[PDB]
């Protein structure tokens, strides 16, 4: 939830 | 713990100021200072971009001294279960920072040095080994510093 | 110097990050962390305010490895010849940082650690004793912190 | 010089 959130929103930030 | 010398803590202040001033010009006192700086900036940015994400999370948790560790472990394990990458590393840091801030709001300042220990251990045993294999701390600097 | 443990330096990074996040909320890791942050804020504002008035200071010094020490000593001695106050202490730090930046611009980075040692020793012998008797580090944080 | 600059403009910053 607020997991696969902090997942998608780490993965967006990944350079 | 026991007190150190006035001389060591004066050096540390001096190295801290020069580090900062060098990094503002795109120079670095050391690889550690460069990493510190890039991570402070990555974290401010991550938190600004995804603040609703944090709002959801650190409520849903309900931290107390007897559950703080269980919460930390559950979040951190799912963050990295299917892989480490640089963004998830930043999220880990921001997450630990919010957990510390929240502990102090709720007058559980005791948890702050504990959370530091758990973060440092996890960085030591799980995160830096990945980093060592995936380009090193320098890659982090070239990606998130400047 | 010799290599420390991986864990010592992972701790140091974690603490740096957490110190920063705590201070953003009016909290602090320690009196040291509070001073570091107030001092960085202070130097930024001092430089924003007044660098235009002495922007060619480090340049006119014509720094070289052989003359660096004498140039540092001259500026610092003059800076405090007529006394110490908190604003001049901030200028002492801005100047050392500018002198390090200048040293790297001129491809003389061996000078950076040298300037750091000269500053640390001067703080130790000539500034902290004034600081102790004028309210201590807490007074500096009270005057320059959160600004 | 940029002494008696880094002088009055330290003094101006004294709180």
């Amino acid at each position: 939830x607020a997991x696969r959130x902090l997942x998608k929103x780490g993965d967006a930030f990944n350079r | 713990g026991p007190l150190g010398s006035m001389s060591q803590s004066n050096r540390e202040l001096v190295v801290d100021f020069l580090s900062y001033k060098l990094s503002q010009k795109g120079y670095s006192w050391s690889q550690m200072a460069a990493v510190k700086q890039a991570l402070r900036e990555a974290g401010d940015e991550f938190e600004l971009r995804y603040r609703r994400a944090f709002s959801d999370l650190t409520s849903q948790l309900h931290i107390t001294p007897g559950t703080a560790y269980q919460s930390f472990e559950q979040v951190v394990n799912e963050l990295f279960r299917d892989g480490v990458n640089w963004g998830r590393i930043v999220a880990f840091f921001s997450f630990g920072g919010a957990l510390c801030v929240e502990s102090v709001d709720k007058e559980m300042q005791v948890l702050v040095s504990r959370i530091a220990a758990w973060m440092a251990t996890y960085l030591n045993d799980h995160l830096e080994p990945w980093i060592q294999e995936n380009g090193g701390w320098d890659t982090f600097v070239e990606l998130y510093g400047n």
